[PDB]
């Protein structure tokens, strides 16, 4: 029961470690995938931060909601984890299930 | 102009050749490359999904260390030694101790792949791992040396590794069978895939959010940053898990996932649990040690492994119950048995604890809590011999860990032996006596510190022989209880 | 000495108890008591029985630990009569 | 009965205070405590038997190779500093001459040469890669095999720095082989054949003594002396004013692993028995290094 | 390899050149440069002694950014705003708002040296001064605008250099004097050597202490950091001072330094002394305003004076006296008028602060307390109209701070007026009156506050046509008791 | 009756998140708020009719310069990352050119040149620091005095660069006047007295307006393409390698201030009087340019 | 209007206020008082006068401002007879 | 009294922002200073380090004491202030007066 509902989940997205990137990737999350409900858990020393099947970070989104400039590969000076599978370019990362659970 | 790295990426692990003058089983022995027979050429497929490469690597890890330290460096004054909640500096004892040289044990891991694995891509992201895990290893002595001066048990940050004290050989045990002591491909699926995307996340952002909570900012900001590399050497695994099952070898894979996460289980369950759940001040606990498995490991790990085609281990059941009831019962033992421990276990039963408990784990009082009635008894009167042991508990053969049940008003417990080879094993799990049965040649001749002790190697054989053995030094190295009882007055 | 790993009925744990050769189940029941009962559980009236673990046949309590044909390290439980 | 220490146990006893290198590198191998099981695990289990007779039998010994210390005394954090500063040097280096036209100014045919012999360097490299994390996780002391980690680390720094100079180069030069044919000519060109006969038997030397000297005493001397001078000569002669830079960078690294290599012989000689051990090793594989040395260069400079 | 610095520094100034196309006076005339007659020649002597070069300045600029920047990261959700006594609060209000643009007007002080000083190694100190005002003002931009959401009076940390308020015109008379008015050399005099060696240091260390013990270390670790800016750039001022001694110019150079300190000397005892003695909570006050004083100023800054050839200025034990007792008053109107300030100024008068008060300040309960105590019963007897004014202050019209004394038990206080020109000013001391008569056209046709009030320029002409004239745009923004007086229930 | 807003509030009233540069440079000269005194203080003091005069009553007249906009977008925090590596860049090249004794293999006489047209050169990039700080303190917008400051910078760093070159130059060649006979040849050689008077006059330019125009779209531009693109050329002539490297890096900040110089342009002829002012001021001075660069370039290609 | 600076006895500032032309000094007095006495200053039984600030002369109570020759914007004292 | 006494003091010395400099340059003045007396005062965010009329640090000594290599132009990272004139250079920092008081 418990465990079984919490397995069937298609949840997908970055956790986010405290510092200044928590804010900017929640508001790209939402703006780079429109009618996608964004949801974030907030744990204080990071957030949770999921949408279903898949969530996108553009690198250009995330340079405007950051303030300055801003290159895909340095999202790991603060990506502490994430679920989904991760596909990951100059351009975005990606991060997506092969399955519908 | 630059070039950007997707037009050259390729080039760099272009690297795997024919050999001529040795065979490619010379080249790449099975007992060190865990290949299990698959050629050359299907190894280069293989396509680590978190790339990195070198220019970029020295720049970023040079731009992580320089917040990590410089963190540390702004808060050395504001007293978290001398103000924390005494539960909270055993949490850094005991994480600094049983972490800091199996983060350096790692490198040999990920050294393993380096030269063993016969995917390019592998090969050069464990070239990135052991840098990494170099990394974790240096950070994790240096940021608790400041406290060598303050208190003797932290010494145990470097002295851990290096002792026969219980919980020590138990992290060697495990960090050996999935570490450094396995072919590469091993490696790459017990230690990357199975560990490092499942369990650690549990330790270095479960924790942190306790830390968080407790304040103190340098260690929540230190293992956080340190989770960052993991995420990326841990994406090591899954492509190697995705070329064994496309070859035929999804069987081998499965037994070697099953094996590592229940080995991973039982260890965390006595470090983290305890830390969780009792340590941590009640305030501080985020989310109790059972709601962080299920987001860390049912949640995000069981689901991306069921991503990846494999199946839920067969002991998903047992697995299950063990996270409502493991935990309570290794930290009544590590607690019971606190002056063989390195740090200072805190009760964590005040009555307004065992309230949180009954909540987050309903039938607790029934349970465990008849122990610590029991206990809290002899301490309100007085009566100290019976809080300390006269004896040795027994110990299991695979994990190294006491064994244990479930005390109190329904009493169940449960050891699995196995006559082997004119010898006899304990095991506390069902699951602990399969993975043995996987693998004899790896454990049949290793002798847990109760085995050492009834075989005359533990001299004198007294449990003050056991603590001399296990390397303490003196009485203020042993663990107490972290408040010295004082929460018996809450009682 | 006669190593043995006790299971006392409602404790949380298997302890080593080292008890003799010659002991009666009886004695052998009091020297795992020792480590147990009043320190993890709580005492109570009734005649504690010593049987192989997890077994449904105790041993009889006269019966010494010789005369049992135990192997050093077994595991036994200390429980009490139905 | 004692009291706090201002440093580790092992670090207590000395008069100096225990500097940032000493607090993070020594005595980390836990693996050498127990010589009938390296690993806690069944004393003659696969792994255990691997390092009792590869590390722990070598012929090469010394009671406290814990005592070696990197003449350098890097850690990761100013291993990270120094080489973000010489790796961000390389690359605007990169840029800039990439904006200078540089590549086409070269001599007629050099973009032949350089596809030859330079381009296929990434096999080289990636070797003594391999090779460096084989001694790293056979070494008996964590400071020596934090010395061969960094070493690991150089050695895909120079792989790198090949893989984005082939790149580059083909898109002046789109009809060299440049990016094709490397794995061809490291198997077959008659240049490649010494070099590769040389690496694929040091990668199978699995002592970790005779790893070390092999590797550090034989191998990478021979590189700087026989590849990276004679390339920065033959490019000064073909109007190639990059490589000679760029290796001038790698030199750099690699004069830093002689330096650590040096240290470790005089650390090992303090035992008299060390001497003809390394020398052996030494006189035994010179003569595969010479060999791999003409063979290249009789390619680098013929026609 | 490299060469040292010292090896090729000196070309880095030899920038002197004898002019041939225009004259040496159009190329650094008088009213810009403040030379004084001294010719070019005799520049070339001047030697800064805190030196640093182009590829040492932004290194170590990058490094210690990086710092700032990280630690503010890794403490956003430490709830400072939320968890910090509201007196915390509006010490960071008042800091950022009386600061940040003043910061970055500092940079116009460096850029007038940069330009128009004749001594070389001044115009490049004075270029890296430029870069580091800059620094300085964006840091206590960037640092503030994070809590514009959450109140808003931080947006005067942008604001308040832009409206009327009568504190933001304090500041902008003041730095409009000392820095972006006067010529090259008074700038090095009043602001690098009098400013910046001397009171600084109060807010950005002797302040910093105090957050420390607030455990607010992103604003002790930010403040502290530009504080080893200013001890290089500040070092400009020193052998300036010393050349002007030596060309004949000594008594010229005395009369700047003694103006510039008791103008900084004023402002100061408006702006951090409230902070120090009353909004900083009780158990955060590292020392009273009055010891940090006696260690920044007395202990440290006036032994420096001396050291360089200098006289004690003329006025000194005026200035001793004033330590005692002008804070204390000046407090007690920033609070009473709270409504024109953009914090929220707190009362500080609980009964355990009065004793604190007592011991720092033996009879400071028979003297403000007297004042305190009528104030207190009011609030007990909820008789909140007695607690607001109705009418202004009188404002001085050099430092445009009201014109104070000591209350109470031997009530003391004094006006020095002046007729000049047809019109008639009033100063709050002697030394400001002296000020004053030093360059009357610096000052002459400026209009104060009440000056304005008086004349029809603020409309309406009641207090709260002052309110918005000062900026004001809602209720929220204007200042009220910190703790919304529940201070008096402990009364 | 309001509320908190997420920015300041002149940020306040636009869609966009404002960025770092945004919320750190904008609109922070309050001496523009009142025509009448600039600065708090008597409205007639010294420094108030000096600005009325040279800021306020400029004829280059906009009504929202603060409106401009750096086209890099530079802030402390970014100028000084991107500097350090730059600069790092240099100072490497430097030490490597160094280690390769550079200097002793160009061609005979060589130094001579240098000593006269190279090294002198740090009084002219000291003009082009005091010239830009006066930019700075006189211009009506942060966003444009923010630009002037790290011009300002930009050029000591020029000023550095040539001081350190100098000396280094004189340690190969001590006997040519290195170090020594700068202040003479920038006073009475003739082909330094073109540029002199040129920056002598420029610096008397007070208007805020002119001062812009003179100094960022005459003088920099000429600099760039009569000063730095022929010295590149000579240094090719004469086997000097490092020089066209140094001058490349130098040239990367004089076409960024070449770029916001550009944008201010810009930002100015929204006003369609600004076109003719502009024009004239650059009529005005390109004369002085033009015979100072002839003459420099006399110097340079002369015997 | 007539637009005095006056500073009350035992308080601690000098404030704006407003009197009238024709004001007696008692009137004066209230008039200060008003923004003085039970908020900062405390209430005592005397006879409040009015004198140009620090001299050593009362103003008769009966006089006017413009009786006095005060100027606008000048500085009185409000004190209590010895 | 008070303000003479507090004047009449010879005291020089960095005064050193909180941070991994405070205790390296306490010890290295104690070490390179021998037979002065150094006196220290701690305010939590800062600390006072000073000596009577001359107070010397080298970078040698404070290399040692810090643990990592050390250049002595960085320390202007952490000096956020100091009594006494000041004499840098690429060995040490002499914080000294001219007179005596
Ligand atoms: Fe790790
Ligand atoms: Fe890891
Ligand atoms: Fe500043
Ligand atoms: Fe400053």
């Amino acid at each position: 029961t418990l465990a079984d509902q919490a397995l069937h989940n298609n949840n997908v997205g970055p956790i986010i470690r405290a510092g200044d990137l928590v804010e900017p990737v929640i508001e790209t999350a939402e703006i780079d995938n429109p009618g996608k409900e964004i949801t974030v858990e907030d744990r204080r020393a990071y957030v949770r931060i999921a949408a279903e099947g898949e969530l996108i970070l553009t690198r250009k989104t995330l340079e405007e909601q950051l303030g300055r400039p801003f290159n895909m590969q340095e999202l790991e000076i603060n990506l502490a984890s994430f679920a989904g599978q991760i596909q990951a370019d100059e351009d975005q990362i990606r991060f997506y299930f092969d399955k519908t659970m | 102009a630059m070039h950007p790295r997707k037009d050259w990426y390729e080039l760099t692990r272009a690297t795997n050749w024919t050999p001529s003058y040795v065979t490619e089983e010379q080249l790449f022995p099975e007992r060190m490359s865990g290949h299990m027979g698959i050629p050359l050429e299907k190894w280069e497929s293989y396509d680590e999904p978190y790339k990195t490469s070198y220019p970029e690597y020295v720049s970023i890890q040079r731009e992580k260390d320089a917040g990590a330290y410089s963190v540390k460096a702004a808060l050395e004054r504001a007293k978290i030694y001398e103000n924390s909640d005494p539960g909270w500096i055993s949490t850094l004892k005991s994480h600094y101790g049983a972490i800091a040289v199996g983060e350096y044990a790692a490198v040999t891991g990920e050294g393993r792949m380096a030269r063993f694995s016969k995917a390019p891509g592998n090969r050069n992201m464990a070239t990135f791992g052991m840098m990494d895990e170099l990394r974790h290893g240096q950070l994790q002595l240096f940021f608790p040396h400041e406290y060598c001066k303050k208190d003797r048990q932290f010494d145990w940050a470097w002295r851990a590794y290096h002792s026969n004290e219980w919980a020590a050989i138990a992290a060697k045990h495990f960090f050996d069978d999935i570490i450094t002591g396995r072919d590469a491909i091993s490696v790459a699926i017990m230690l990357t895939f199975s560990f490092e995307t499942g369990f650690t996340n549990m330790q270095f952002l479960g924790l942190a959010a306790d830390a968080a909570e407790a304040g103190d900012y340098t260690f929540a900001n230190l293992i956080s940053s340190i989770q960052t590399d993991e995420s990326r050497h841990a994406q090591q695994g899954g492509p190697a898990l995705q070329l064994l099952i496309e070859n035929g070898k999804r069987e081998e894979a499965q037994k070697k996932v099953d094996m590592a996460i229940w080995r991973a289980w039982r260890l965390f369950a006595v470090l983290t649990g305890p830390v969780m759940d009792y340590y941590t001040p009640l305030e501080d606990r985020s989310q109790s040690f059972k709601e962080f498995m299920y987001e860390w490991i049912i949640g995000q790990f069981e689901r991306s492994l069921i991503d990846l085609g494999l199946d839920k281990p067969w002991y998903w059941d047992l697995f299950l119950k063990d996270i409502d009831e493991l935990h309570h019962s290794y930290h009544m033992g590590v607690w019971y048995w606190r002056t063989t421990a390195w740090w200072n276990p805190a009760a964590g039963v005040t009555p307004e604890e065992r309230d949180w408990l009954e909540e987050k784990y309903p039938g607790w009082n029934k349970r465990w809590g008849r122990c610590w009635d029991v206990i809290t008894e002899n301490v309100l009167n007085d009566r100290m011999d019976l809080v300390s042991p006269e004896t040795l508990p027994s110990v299991c053969n695979m994990s190294q860990i006491p064994l244990v049940g479930v005390p109190g008003d329904d009493w169940n417990i449960e050891v699995f032996s196995l006559e082997h080879n004119g010898r006899l094993y304990h095991f506390g799990s069902e699951v602990d006596r399969w993975v043995f049965q996987q693998d004899p040649v790896q454990y049949q001749n290793h002798m847990n510190i109760v085995d050492r002790f009834l075989a005359g190697q533990i001299q004198p054989m007294t449990l003050e022989g056991a603590l001399k053995y296990m390397g303490f030094q003196s009485i203020e190295e042993m663990g107490k209880d972290a408040h010295d009882f004082a929460w018996a007055d809450k009682c | 000495a006669f190593p043995v790993h006790a299971a006392f009925e409602k404790d949380f744990l298997v302890q080593l108890v080292v008890v003799d050769l010659n002991d009666s189940m009886d004695q052998v029941a009091e020297k795992v008591a020792y480590h147990c009962v009043n320190r993890r559980v709580a005492p109570r009236e009734g005649v504690m029985r010593v049987r192989k673990h997890r077994s449904t046949e105790l041993f009889p309590r006269d019966m010494t630990i010789a005369e049992s044909g135990l192997n050093p390290t077994e595991v036994i439980d200390v429980v009490f009569e139905e | 009965s004692k009291k706090p220490m201002r440093t580790w146990s092992h670090l207590a006893e000395m008069r100096k205070k225990p500097s940032e290198y000493d607090i993070v590198s020594r005595k980390l191998h836990y693996s050498t405590n127990n010589p009938d099981s390296p690993w806690e695990l069944s004393p003659d289990s696969p792994m255990n038997l691997w390092y009792k007779q590869y590390r722990n039998a070598s012929p090469l010994k010394h009671d406290n190779w814990d005592a070696f210390t990197d003449p350098d005394q890097l850690v990761y954090r100013t291993y990270n500093l120094m080489q973000d500063g010489q790796e961000s040097y390389v690359q605007s280096l990169f840029d800039q001459f990439n904006e200078r036209e540089h590549d086409q100014m070269v001599r007629e045919g050099w973009e032949h040469t350089m596809a030859r012999c330079y381009s296929p360097l990434r096999y080289l490299f990636h070797c003594l890669q391999m090779s460096s994390a084989y001694v790293q996780q056979m070494a008996p002391a964590s400071t020596i095999s934090n010395c061969c980690i960094l070493q690991t680390a150089d050695s895909l720094r120079w792989l790198t720095h090949t893989a984005y100079r082939t790149h580059e180069l083909s898109l002046t030069y789109p009809d060299a082989g440049l990016g094709e044919h490397e794995r061809e000519l490291w198997e077959k060109e008659p240049g490649w054949q010494g070099l590769r006969e040389l690496m694929e038997k040091q990668l199978t030397a699995f002592d970790w003594g005779e790893a070390f000297v092999s590797l550090n005493l034989v191998v990478k001397p021979m590189i700087v002396e026989s590849i990276f001078k004679p390339l920065q000569q033959q490019a000064w002669e073909n109007n190639d004013t990059l490589l000679p830079l760029l290796i001038d960078s790698q030199l750099k690294d690699a004069e830093r692993h002689s330096r650590w290599s040096k240290a470790l012989v005089k650390h090992a000689l303090e035992n008299p028995d060390n001497h003809a051990v390394i020398e052996g090793w030494i006189e035994k594989w010179r003569p595969l290094a010479d060999r791999a040395a003409e063979a290249y260069l009789s390619m680098l400079s013929s026609d």
